[PDB]
């Protein structure tokens, strides 16, 4: 519970200024369903207090608590990886040109996954478990926590030019039932952490 | 009153209002008095306030307010008021033998005077009085439904003392009656359809919202609105 | 509602709760914004961000309490604040459940609520039978 | 579990001679229900031990313990308002008679709310709740249980004139499953506390 | 130097959450002039933070600090009655209907005063050092400061319907040089004390 909006550690860093929760718009996740993903602080730039902090200051230094929470009956099944991809350069299929700024800054809506097998950038969707991530077997459990400390070699960073963190939550197991015409909500909220901002 | 919440159920309820409002005639032929049997369930402003408790104990201060006015000088006249408790005979009329009782209540103002003014105590013979009694009054399957026969205060009887005159003059008798010493006991909701009777709690509601049967609050155009 | 309309000056801190009456296995997330007087009650769920709301899952919990900040009441004698609630999500049932699912909302106040200036209710008011009888 | 047979407090008060549940019959709730009632001693005047105690005294003093259980499976859903209201005076609905005695002493098999938005009496029951009450949520709970005091301003009473408590059971939101014709037994047991009789 | 903004008491009070002056537009005397005044906080109602705090909050609770600065050489001559007036309930003349909320709300323009003999409401200019106030004669001083307490009987008030108190300047000894037509600047320095705001 964080602020007035009430609902592990990546490499196990825990970032240490005004000090809540923004729940993003639910996806929905079917059969037929490759994946999400959100740039941040891309995500959160056109949002509340932290867009007003954006687009008044110049440079931004903050941390993220990122709770997805898949909510579904004890019927379904399917597995998602709720990973979060520090520097996540976007590569684009059969082509030469590198992709555009509409291409990658896509902001509360985020993007879908065209290639998740490869993660978008010709990496391997197996080996993506080396990043800070999470499972949500709806078997087992419902929910994901991802702590994202400041991933940057710089000290201060540009908001409106660079996205530090990529939260992915692609569709391992596919989504099942037997009426094979269900769908899952999921739910992505996203808390800064320690916001630094500077340049007003 | 005299207290710090303005909440408190004394504060609440010790209030004088008008409880009974009868004028009657005076001449020299041969009803010419006052008689009220004391409720609260006349006036449905106190009524729904002490409905909103189960068992209710009380003093009542009763004040009679006594107007004369024409059909020359308005006469100073002696008035008797009377309280008759259950299980006593009350007067049949205004001469009867009854006002010479020495056992009943009496108390002779005049109009000159200020109001008249007593202190009924509490006349129950249980410890509070039943606000609602779920329950029938005698032994028999003829009995009236929801009238505790504990329950009654008494009767209240007012008549003129003087001998009859030919002069033509209505005599109003407004009786203002103020709770004292109020205890209460296991609060109720409060009554949201109007009341149709004072010997029970009949409903009908009204016919359309608010306060209709099928709607207490009155509608707006949706819940979204 | 009913006590405070005997009185004219109110003031204090209301207490809302929200119980969800669906089945066990009824899952889906509500949003309930809470809009201070003369704010812009909302319309979209992306604008009720910047006031006080919650987010719900009414698979986790079953109730909610929603305390209404100290209005002090008729200092305003254009709203007096406003409640709403949005979808989330869906609502996700099985298929042997019931595709309908049902809210029931309580208010209370709370121990810091004050009633003064003591008036008659609006709510009641005039035939009543039998009322010659006690005569 | 009291005597033999084995299956909150009012205000506060706990009641301080013989010393068991009396089950009631089973009532079967639906969608089209609308609630039912017991008045109290009237339900335990022709039963049992009670009943023997009240045909051949007198006067009676005591309590009552009431277990109200509804068991469903996790595929129902409804609410219901299991309220105890003392002096439950019945109004009749559009006429100026009072209820008679058929209308109120309805006995072990109770009553059904005719209007149970104004608890039959012109008040409401959105402030039923003012009364000692236990909700039975069946996404949450199945029973409910409610102690009740001597409730009188009389130190001892009438059982066959007069019925101190009502035991009222009211479906608040109803009764709810995909195929639309299933039922919800509720199964009331009273278990009366301190039976003082005197007038043998 | 409050704040980042760089450049006595009335009634012997000291206010005691954001913690500048809100320097306002010089206005330009004359001899022709008869007085100028700004109403609080309708004069910053519509600027920056204060603006932003008013505009997204409900009640307002601040005090005030007033630096009035008139900036002349030492061949001026003229008098100011730099004078806050709490409540300053203003008439209108020869009409009998009061004035509209066009003449009272004024913004940060501010208003001028019609008769400021009688201080546009009936009353005089010669008693108006009951209120707190400071003279500026150009002969000595060329500046004045009033801390303005919170004036209300009420604790918290509506910034948007409410002004309670009435910065006025008034040229009592109006503004001479030997070649009439010289200009002499007045600049107007607002800061706000305490500034609580509740009601997001």
């Amino acid at each position: 519970k964080l602020g007035n909006s009430a609902i592990c550690c990546a490499y196990g860093e825990w970032p240490n200024q005004p000090e809540r929760f923004y729940t993003l718009k639910s996806v929905k996740w079917e059969a037929g369903s490759t994946g999400w993903w959100w740039k941040l602080p891309d995500a959160l730039n056109n949002i509340g207090m932290f867009g007003q902090n954006v687009q008044h200051h110049y440079l931004y230094r903050s941390g993220f608590l990122i709770h997805v929470q898949c909510n579904a009956t004890r019927f379904h099944q399917g597995a998602l990886l709720v990973v979060a991809i520090p520097e996540h350069q976007r590569g684009a299929h059969n082509t030469n040109t590198s992709p555009g700024f509409d291409d990658i800054m896509k902001g509360e809506e985020g993007g879908t996954f065209n290639h998740p097998y490869v993660l978008d950038d010709g990496t391997s969707l197996a080996c993506a478990t080396i990043f800070p991530h999470q499972w949500i077997n709806l078997r087992t459990n419902n929910s994901a926590t991802i702590v994202l400390p400041w991933m940057n070699a710089a000290p201060m960073d540009f908001p409106l030019r660079h996205n530090q963190w990529t939260l992915a939550i692609i569709p391992v197991v596919p989504l099942g039932t037997r009426t094979m015409s269900s769908m899952v909500p999921i739910t992505v909220s996203i808390a800064p952490m320690c916001c630094e901002f500077n340049g007003l | 009153q005299h207290g710090v919440s303005e909440t408190l159920v004394e504060n609440f309820l010790s209030r004088a209002a008008l409880v009974s409002k009868r004028s009657f005639e005076y001449k020299d032929h041969t009803k010419n008095f006052f008689k009220w049997t004391i409720n609260t369930r006349s006036f449905v402003q106190l009524r729904r306030k002490l409905e909103l408790f189960t068992y209710l104990r009380f003093d009542a201060e009763i004040t009679i307010l006594t107007t004369v006015a024409v059909n020359m000088g308005l006469p100073n006249l002696t008035l008797q008021a009377m309280f008759v408790p259950t299980g006593a005979l009350t007067p049949e009329k205004q001469d009867s033998f009854h006002w010479q009782s020495g056992s009943n209540a009496s108390v002779f103002f005049k109009i000159s005077d200020p109001p008249a003014r007593m202190t009924i105590p509490f006349m129950c013979i249980n410890s509070a009085y039943s606000v609602f009694y779920d329950g029938f009054a005698g032994f028999e399957k003829s009995g009236l439904y929801g009238i505790n026969p504990a329950d009654t205060i008494g009767n209240l009887c007012v008549r003129i003392v003087n001998e009859h005159q030919p002069v033509g003059f209505t005599v109003t008798v407004r009786v203002y009656m103020k709770p004292k010493h109020i205890k209460a006991w296991a609060p109720r909701p409060p009554r949201t359809l109007p009341y149709m009777s004072i010997a029970n709690a009949n409903y009908k509601g009204k016919k359309r919202a608010p306060n209709a049967l099928n709607a207490i609050i009155g509608n707006r155009d949706s819940v979204k609105t | 509602g009913n006590i405070s309309r005997y009185y004219t000056h109110w003031s204090g801190s209301l207490e809302m709760t929200f119980m969800f009456c669906g089945s066990f296995m009824a899952t889906g997330k509500l949003i309930l914004c809470y809009t201070p007087p003369g704010g812009s009650c909302p319309t979209t769920r992306e604008t009720a961000m910047l006031g006080t709301h919650i987010v719900w899952d009414f698979g986790l919990q079953s109730s909610v309490t929603l305390i209404i900040p100290w209005i002090s009441g008729s200092h305003y004698r254009a709203n007096v604040g406003y409640v709403t609630c949005f979808m989330q999500t869906n609502l996700i049932v099985p298929s042997e459940s019931s595709d309908t699912c049902s809210l029931i909302g309580f208010i209370a106040a709370k121990d810091d609520f004050s009633l003064r200036l003591m008036r008659d209710s609006p709510d009641i008011g005039q035939h009543l039978h039998a009322a010659e009888a006690a005569y």
